[PDB]
């Protein structure tokens, strides 16, 4: 895996970044949302 | 509706507070994200606390030196790195600690676990070894950053 | 709990299913807590922005990645021989094999080609450069960018528009017909006057000279004058190449039909005069409509005066029926979009407009499919929408007699000749195909009813395709129809005539069987959506079902049983005969152009009739590539392609479990496993949220349908895109 | 020509800006 | 020389067709967006049509911007 484009180094951490911090992140989110007994 | 097209306001609606409700001060977004970072998330028993705090600030603390340092330019960049992390996380402690020391010496509070001798104790053990477990493992990953990087990019499989 | 805000019974929901219900009401604003009309409008006018401006990153990013990862500049060069590139692929689970297999079309790493006919489209427009692209790309980002905040900032109330506002119907259809459809045309008349054509003509027309460079060097002159024939000037010859001035014209209002002779497209001077006219026509009809000056139409007046003594109260009403139903609107808008998007998939693939696109065998096949399937997704939600208005919405004493009513008056008339329709053509097509089949399989296939479609060949020949011989208007030079000296009349003909292209494709008896299956199911559709519409506010089994709603899971095992009453259940059955239609459709299209562009026409011509030639000349034999791009022995670019067949299969036989088998027995093993929870030790520490249950019987229809298509969807993908492109047409 | 690697960076920073007007649409609709 | 083109008086196309023009549509905007048309020092009596209509001063401000418009207009369609 390379790349020869302008800046490759970038899917070198966004990958990563869009697969697992960002899912595991905005499902924790969501996770603590749906589940908040606050009243309302 | 009404006439209050107005984004600020005063500050937890006393306006003879010394403070104003701004959005980066006080709108929905700070307050759901600062409430929430370890130093105010409910609930948290101080120990947890302090041990995401450190975590974060090593993790972050081994780069100025690991790409600035002295030995930067030697046969041990990342060991600088973390030697350098490390002491400052060490003198960190110990000033969170007498921090701790010299402002619970009367009455203990109630309201805040946090702001106790106890639990600012509880903070400064869990920033320590937050601090020095996130140093170290930064190190280790630059240390092995070629494992990371073939990792990345499938050079194993 | 907080979640879902909109809705207090299900945030009091203590089970799983508070979670589910909340996903799946979100967007019905109507049913939400406390909502009022203006309320709703104002949310749903917000909403459009926002998807306005989502609509607008996606094409960024399509423009960026091209730019960026592509080889567009390359692929201009060499459009015949080069593959367009779509973006790079960054995954860590590649192997060294899939690596190899991956850079591909000249690319220096892991790359997946382009089928979405874009590189073609922005070639055609007067692209040129990276930097073009790009500049475009970031264009749309501030476009994006102004649109959500204009949907951020209509939720001000300042800014809030009143319910009125969203009610005047003349003023919105005169600004979306003069202005949003009419000037946009015209500006796009002017882009392709301005920059297409010179940049097809070896001239460069950017924003550093456009101001100082015209279209024409007659310049307005001849416009605001007489002398319009001026534009028409010396066209580009049939020797021009697209890109250089070699054999360019100067014209830039053209109206000598057929296709370009090297790009094998419309005359891009063809298609600025079109969108010029087009402009004209729609910035006329945008002041049909009465505003603020006296002059113009009531809608309400033209339908009050339509009435006749067979139609009882005509359209009376009509205008509020319309004006006060979003989902009339909506339904309406969904069957005329999936009604014209059908037309852009028929159109497209005969008559393209974008430079060598039509030598681009993969990209055709999957627009149309595209095309096809959008249009399939649109008719089945105009009627579905149309239900819910019955539902929801219609008031039956102010459309009382007229034609809405009457409609619901003789719903069983038109529910059982829908029937009778179907039926019909079911049972003989299908006798058919299966006469031929046992014909041909007992070695006799010259017994076989070959019905030549004789009605479309003599339409063909009317418009000019002399190959049937009917000579029957612009097939007889004798014709009055074609003695106009019509300027379209020779480049239409030639076009038309040679057998080189896919204007107007050869028929015979295979079309004949395929379209009677087609017309099978359109009406088998049709007759699920309209008999769910008809009978959604009520029927016999349930006299009062409007009272329970579009969608509900039944009326219990009593009077009879009454699994799949609603009309939503309509829909869900509707959906699966629309997905067996468009199967039916893209298998013949892909078949028939499969023929086309391998040069032998004769396999489809003669193996369409039997089914067990659709078996395996179509199905069974453009697998083996597919079906190789991962075995024993290695790995090629048609990997991912094979995977995803598998995906499919396996995605569509998973959703075939929520549609076999139903909740009660699912609900009692899940009680197992809850038990089996509450007894673990170590596992009794935790506890979960929310009690789990059953998926709901609407919820299993709808996750069910949902497998169904995606596996439907992606299997006929995979296999279309990797057998046209493993063979390359 | 080939684009820039300060072409990939700036339209990166130009995304923020839609990026912020999408949260504010959001958590106003979400109102 | 790489001088931007202008045009010699051409008294048929620089005129009416561009000058004049210009001058009437900063008119009608003018009659249109003026807040105080008719409220000058000097009246000049005999409001008409357009040429003198309301006021000296909203004729004398509404054709200096007709023909700033008007030169604009003249020596961009002149090139530049
Ligand atoms: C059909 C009408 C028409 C046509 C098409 C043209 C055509 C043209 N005009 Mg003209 N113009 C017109 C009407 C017209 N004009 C009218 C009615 C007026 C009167 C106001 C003018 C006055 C005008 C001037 C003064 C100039 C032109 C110029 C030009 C040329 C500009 C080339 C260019 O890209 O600019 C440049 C492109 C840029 C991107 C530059 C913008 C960057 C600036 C410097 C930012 C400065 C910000 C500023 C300080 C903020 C304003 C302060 C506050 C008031 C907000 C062009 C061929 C220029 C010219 O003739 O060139 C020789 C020029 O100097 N026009
Ligand atoms: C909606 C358009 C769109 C789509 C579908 C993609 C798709 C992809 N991009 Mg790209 N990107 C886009 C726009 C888009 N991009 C734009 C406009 C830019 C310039 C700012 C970039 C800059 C960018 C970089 C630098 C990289 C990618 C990369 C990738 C790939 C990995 C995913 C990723 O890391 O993205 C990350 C995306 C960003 C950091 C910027 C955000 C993209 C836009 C602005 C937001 C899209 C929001 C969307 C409309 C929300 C709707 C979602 C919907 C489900 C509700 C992936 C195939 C990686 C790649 O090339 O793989 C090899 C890579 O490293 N993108
Ligand atoms: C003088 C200022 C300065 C300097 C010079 C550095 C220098 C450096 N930083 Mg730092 N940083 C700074 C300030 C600074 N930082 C500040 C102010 C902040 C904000 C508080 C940060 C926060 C930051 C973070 C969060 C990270 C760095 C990292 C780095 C290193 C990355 C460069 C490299 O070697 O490539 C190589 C880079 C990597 C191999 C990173 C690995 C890929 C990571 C894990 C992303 C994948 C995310 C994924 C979801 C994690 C999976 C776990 C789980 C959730 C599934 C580098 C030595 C990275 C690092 O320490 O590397 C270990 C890193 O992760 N910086
Ligand atoms: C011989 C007795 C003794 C010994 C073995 C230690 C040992 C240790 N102490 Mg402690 N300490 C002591 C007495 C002692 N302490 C007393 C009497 C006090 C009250 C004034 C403290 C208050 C203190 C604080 C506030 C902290 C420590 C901490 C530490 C650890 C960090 C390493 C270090 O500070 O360097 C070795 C130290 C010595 C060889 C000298 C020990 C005797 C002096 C008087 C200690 C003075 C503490 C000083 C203010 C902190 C040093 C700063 C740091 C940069 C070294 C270490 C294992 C830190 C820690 O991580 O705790 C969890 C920290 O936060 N000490
Ligand atoms: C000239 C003034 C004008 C214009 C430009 C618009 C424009 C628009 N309005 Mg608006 N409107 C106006 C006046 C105007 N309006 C007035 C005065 C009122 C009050 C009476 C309204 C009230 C109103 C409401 C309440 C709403 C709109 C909405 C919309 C948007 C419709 C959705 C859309 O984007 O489809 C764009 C459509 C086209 C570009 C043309 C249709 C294309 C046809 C169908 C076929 C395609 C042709 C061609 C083959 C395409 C090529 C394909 C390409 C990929 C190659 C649109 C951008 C809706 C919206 O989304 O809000 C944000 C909405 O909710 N309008
Ligand atoms: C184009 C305009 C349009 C508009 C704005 C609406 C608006 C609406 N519809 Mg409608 N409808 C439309 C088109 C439209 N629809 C179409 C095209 C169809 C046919 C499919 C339908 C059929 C229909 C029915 C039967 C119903 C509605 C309903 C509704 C309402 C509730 C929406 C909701 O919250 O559901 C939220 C939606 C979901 C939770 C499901 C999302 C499914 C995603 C997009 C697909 C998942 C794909 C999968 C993950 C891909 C995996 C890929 C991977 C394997 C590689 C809402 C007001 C419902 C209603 O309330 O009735 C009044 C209702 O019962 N619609
Ligand atoms: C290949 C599978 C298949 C077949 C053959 C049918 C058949 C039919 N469906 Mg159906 N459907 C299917 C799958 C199928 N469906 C699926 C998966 C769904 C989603 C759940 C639906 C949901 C559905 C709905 C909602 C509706 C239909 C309708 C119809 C009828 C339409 C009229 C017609 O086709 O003309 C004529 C019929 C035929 C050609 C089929 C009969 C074929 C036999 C072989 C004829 C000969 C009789 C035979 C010799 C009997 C002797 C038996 C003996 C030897 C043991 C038809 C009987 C519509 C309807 O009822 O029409 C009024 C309707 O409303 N279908
Ligand atoms: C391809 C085959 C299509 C299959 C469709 C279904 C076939 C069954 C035949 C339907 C008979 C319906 C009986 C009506 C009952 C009936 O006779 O009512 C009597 C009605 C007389 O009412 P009036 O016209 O006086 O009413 C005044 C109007 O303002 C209100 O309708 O006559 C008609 O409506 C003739 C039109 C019926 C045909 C329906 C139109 C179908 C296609 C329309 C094409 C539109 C083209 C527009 C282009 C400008
Ligand atoms: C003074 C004035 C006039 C002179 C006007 C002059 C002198 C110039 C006007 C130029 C204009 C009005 C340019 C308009 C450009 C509009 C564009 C460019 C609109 C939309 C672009 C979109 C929506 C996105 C397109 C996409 C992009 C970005 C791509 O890169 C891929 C394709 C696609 C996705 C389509 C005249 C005398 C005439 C009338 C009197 C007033
Ligand atoms: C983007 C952004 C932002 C920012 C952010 C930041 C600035 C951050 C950074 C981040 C970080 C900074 C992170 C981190 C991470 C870390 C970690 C993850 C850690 C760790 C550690 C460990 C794991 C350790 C371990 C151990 C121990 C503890 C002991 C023994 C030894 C060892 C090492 C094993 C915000 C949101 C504000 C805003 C928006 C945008
Ligand atoms: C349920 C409902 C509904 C409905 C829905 C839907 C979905 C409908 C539809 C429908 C459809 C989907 C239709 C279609 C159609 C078509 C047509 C009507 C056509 C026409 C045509 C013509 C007339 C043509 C002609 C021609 C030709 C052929 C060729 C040459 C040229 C010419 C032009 C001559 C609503 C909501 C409304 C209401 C409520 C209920
Ligand atoms: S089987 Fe299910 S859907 Fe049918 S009646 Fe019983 S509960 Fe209702
Ligand atoms: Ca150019
Ligand atoms: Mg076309």
């Amino acid at each position: 895996m390379d790349g020869s484009y302008a800046a490759s180094y970038l899917p070198w951490i966004l990958i990563p970044m869009v697969g697992w911090l960002f899912p595991a992140v905005t499902m924790g989110l969501l996770f603590i949302h749906i589940e908040s007994e606050g009243e309302g | 509706m009404a006439e209050s097209n107005q984004v600020v306001q005063a500050y937890n609606g006393d306006p003879f507070v010394g403070h104003l409700s701004t959005p980066i001060s006080d709108s929905a977004f700070t307050r759901t994200f600062i409430g929430n970072l370890p130093a105010y998330r409910k609930g948290l028993s101080p120990i947890l606390r302090g041990l995401e705090v450190g975590m974060a600030h090593g993790y972050f603390l081994i780069g100025p030196w690991t790409l600035l340092g002295p030995l930067r330019d030697s046969e041990y960049q990342y060991i600088g790195g973390l030697i350098g992390a490390l002491a400052l996380i060490l003198v960190a402690t110990a000033a969170l600690s007498s921090y701790g020391l010299v402002t619970f010496q009367g009455e203990q509070g109630s309201g805040d676990t946090l702001q106790t001798a106890d639990g600012w104790s509880q903070f400064a053990a869990g920033f320590f070894v937050g601090g020095m477990g996130g140093a170290f493992v930064a190190y280790f990953l630059l240390e092995n950053l070629s494992v990371v990087d073939g990792i990345f990019r499938g050079l194993f499989n | 709990t907080k979640f879902p805000k909109f809705s207090q019974d299900l945030a009091q929901d203590p089970t799983t299913r508070r979670i589910w219900y909340g996903i799946a009401t979100a967007h019905d604003f109507e049913t939400h807590d406390g909502m009022t009309e203006e309320n709703l409008y104002q949310k749903i006018f917000a909403s459009h922005f926002g998807h306005i401006a989502i609509i607008f990153l996606w094409t960024s990013g399509t423009l960026f990645h091209v730019a960026w990862q592509g080889n567009f500049e390359q692929w201009i060069k060499d459009p015949l021989n080069i593959r367009p590139i779509a973006h790079a692929i960054w995954d860590p689970h590649f192997g060294e094999g899939a690596v190899n297999a991956f850079t591909q079309a000249g690319a220096s790493n892991p790359v997946n080609i382009a089928y979405s006919g874009v590189y073609h489209w922005f070639y055609t427009i007067g692209m040129t450069t990276n930097q073009e692209l790009y500049s475009g790309a970031v264009f749309l980002l501030v476009l994006a960018s102004l649109f959500l905040f204009a949907g951020w900032l209509h939720l001000q109330p300042k800014f809030r528009p009143s319910l009125a506002w969203f009610k005047n119907a003349e003023s919105r259809l005169n600004h979306h017909l003069a202005g949003l459809f009419g000037v946009s045309s015209l500006a796009w008349a002017g882009h392709l006057v301005h920059v297409a054509i010179p940049e097809a003509r070896g001239q460069h027309v950017g924003w550093d000279n456009f101001l100082s460079t015209p279209p024409h060097p007659a310049g307005l002159m001849p416009f605001f004058t007489g002398n319009w024939g001026v534009y028409a000037a010396d066209p580009d010859t049939a020797g021009h190449i697209f890109g250089t001035s070699e054999g360019a014209g100067t014209a830039i209002l053209t109206f000598l039909g057929g296709f370009h002779p090297q790009t094998e497209s419309l005359w891009l001077t063809d298609i600025a005069h079109h969108h010029l006219a087009i402009a004209v026509i729609f910035i006329i009809a945008g002041h049909m409509y009465r505003t603020n000056w006296g002059i113009g139409h009531s809608i309400k007046e033209i339908l009050n005066a339509h009435k006749g003594p067979l139609t009882g109260a005509g359209h009376t009403n009509l205008y509020d029926t319309i004006n006060n139903s979003l989902h009339f609107q909506l339904g309406l808008a969904l069957a005329s979009l999936g009604v014209i998007t059908s037309l852009v998939a028929q159109h497209m693939y005969s008559l393209p407009s974008y430079a060598f696109i039509a030598q681009d065998h993969t990209t055709q096949a999957a627009l149309y499919t595209h095309h096809q399937y959008i249009a399939g997704f649109l008719m089945v939600g105009a009627f579905a929408h149309g239900a819910i208005f019955f539902v929801r919405d219609y008031d039956p004493v102010a459309n009382k007699d007229n034609v809405l009513a009457r409609m619901l008056e003789h719903k069983e008339a038109l529910i059982s000749h829908l029937s009778w329709v179907s039926l019909f053509l079911g049972f003989h097509t299908l006798g058919l195909y299966v006469h031929n089949d046992v014909v041909v399989a007992f070695g006799t296939p010259e017994k076989q009813i070959l019905i030549e479609p004789v009605f479309a060949q003599w339409i063909q020949a009317t418009s000019g395709k002399a190959l049937y011989g009917f000579d029957v208007l612009l097939s007889n030079p004798d014709s009055i129809a074609s003695t106009t000296g019509a300027a379209w009349l020779p480049g239409w003909l030639d076009a038309i005539n040679s057998g080189t292209n896919s204007l107007f494709l050869t028929i015979g008896p295979g079309d004949f069987l395929v379209h009677h299956a087609i017309a099978l199911g359109l009406h088998t559709t049709a007759l699920i959506l309209i008999k769910g519409a008809l009978d959604a506010r009520g029927s016999k089994l349930m006299p009062d079902k409007k009272d329970f709603g579009y969608s509900f899971p039944c009326d219990g095992p009593g009077r009879g049983g009454t699994c799949d009453i609603s009309a939503w259940d309509a829909f869900y059955l509707a959906m699966f005969w629309m997905l067996n239609t468009l199967g039916w459709l893209t298998f013949y299209w892909h078949w028939k152009h499969l023929g086309v562009w391998s040069g032998n026409v004769a396999q489809f011509n003669e193996n369409s009739t039997y089914l067990m030639g659709w078996f395996r000349d179509y199905l069974w034999a453009n697998s083996a590539q597919l079906i190789n791009g991962y075995n024993p022995y290695g790995v090629n670019n048609l990997s991912v392609w094979a995977w995803m067949f598998l995906f499919g299969h396996l995605v569509w036989a998973t959703g075939f479990m929520f549609l076999i088998s139903w909740r009660g027995y699912w609900q009692e093993l899940i009680e197992t496993i809850v038990w089996a929870h509450e007894r673990t030790p170590l596992a009794n520490l935790v506890r979960w949220k929310d009690k789990p249950v059953a998926l709901s019987i609407v919820q299993a229809r709808l996750v069910g349908l949902a497998h169904f298509t995606v596996g439907y969807v992606l299997t006929y993908a995979a296999f279309l895109i990797a057998s046209t492109a493993g063979k390359f047409g | 020509m080939a684009l820039s690697d300060t072409q990939i960076l700036a339209a990166l920073v130009v995304a923020l800006l839609p990026a912020f007007l999408a949260f504010r649409l959001s958590t106003e609709l979400y109102k | 020389l790489a001088q931007a083109s202008p045009t010699t008086a051409g008294w048929s196309l620089s005129v009416g067709i561009i000058m004049c023009l210009c001058n009437v549509f900063a008119f009608v905007i003018g009659y249109f967006a003026i807040q105080k048309t008719g409220k000058g020092k000097d009246l000049a009596l005999p409001q008409l049509a357009s040429k003198k209509t309301f006021g000296l001063p909203e004729l004398l401000a509404t054709m200096s911007f007709g023909h700033i418009l008007g030169a604009g207009m003249v020596l961009g369609l002149a090139s530049s």
